């Protein structure tokens, strides 16, 4: 199963994933492809922000669904 | 000028012209990973 992640540059990232994969997993995949620390990643699907400990399926993300990636700094 | 949302997907910050329509924050990230 593949999904797509759209970045701030309009680039589409293609990820090989499973329905049971977590959001944290998906962000770790993005870090591998792009080099972006997961704590700076905000994933959005259907306009809703996605929580680290939840599965893709929990958000009804399906084969070849597209997510949006927003990047934010963290100051603590 | 009038106001405009950042051109980055799903970003709801305001963009500016010095950053080509992105907000400052996305423009920083863009200078890094773009
Ligand atoms: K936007
Ligand atoms: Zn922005």
């Amino acid at each position: 199963m593949q999904i797509f992640v759209k970045t701030l540059t309009g680039k589409t990232i293609t990820l090989e994933v499973e329905p049971s994969d977590t959001i944290e997993n998906v962000k770790a995949k993005i870090q591998d492809k792009e080099g972006i620390p997961p704590d700076q990643q905000r994933l959005i699907f259907a306009g809703k922000q996605l929580e680290d400990g939840r599965t893709l399926s929990d958000y009804n993300i399906q084969k070849e669904s597209t997510l949006h990636l927003v990047l934010r700094l963290r100051g603590g | 000028p009038p106001k405009q949302r950042c051109r980055a997907p799903a970003c709801d910050h305001f963009g500016n012209a010095k950053c080509n329509g992105y907000c400052n924050e996305c423009f920083q990230f863009k200078q890094m990973y773009g």
